[PDB]
Order: structure tokens, then sequence, then C-alpha cells
């Protein structure tokens, strides 16, 4: 009768950075685009 | 009537010379203060950023 698991330990949600289609649209955007990218991802990683 | 004629002839062409140098050099001066000027005018990514903002998004 061994350990059998830690109830505490939970996998952390693996985040996956948002992908924009690559049109002229996006490329006048890249900064905003990618700045909310990086917003989804620190709002994942934190939680909200 | 000869004398200071005489070397007045003599002088022209030193004067003529040095006038051309001398605008010549005005031309070269005004040449040489022309610079393109670029302006900088604010980006439109931090106008669509606050546009987006202020949607609550």
């Amino acid at each position: 009768r061994a350990d059998e698991v830690d109830y505490t330990n939970l996998p952390a949600p693996k985040p996956q950075k948002t992908v924009w289609d690559d049109n002229i649209e996006t490329e006048v955007l890249r900064k905003y685009l990618d700045g909310l990218s990086q917003y989804d991802m620190e709002e994942a990683k934190y939680g909200v | 009537d000869i004398m200071v004629p005489s070397f007045v002839y003599n002088k022209l062409p030193v004067i003529h010379f040095l006038q051309e140098k001398r605008a010549e050099q005005k031309l070269r001066r005004v040449l040489d203060e022309t610079y393109t000027e670029w302006t900088e005018e604010l980006d439109q990514a931090h106008v669509t950023d606050a546009i987006t903002r202020s949607l609550n998004i």
C-alpha cells in the first residue's frame, strides 16, 4: 500500500496562442492582434 | 584720361572672377541648407487599440 495520488496537484491549463489569418488586415493590425494574443495567454495562465 | 582707365581695365578680370566665385558660393550655400524633413504621425494601431478598449472588450 504505497502512495496513490496527490489530489492537491492539478495539471496547469496548457495555453494556446491564438493565430490570425494572414491577410492584409492582419499586417496592418499586427501589433494590435499580437497584444490581444498576449492578453489572452496572460488571462489563461492567471485564470481571468 | 590715361592712367586711371588703364588700371581699372587691369582690375576688371580679377574682380569678375571673384564675383563669379562669390555667386557660386551663394548658390552652394543655398543648396547645402536643403534637408528633407520626414514627419512622424501617430500610428493607427494605438487608435485601433483604444477603440477596442472603449468597446469594453
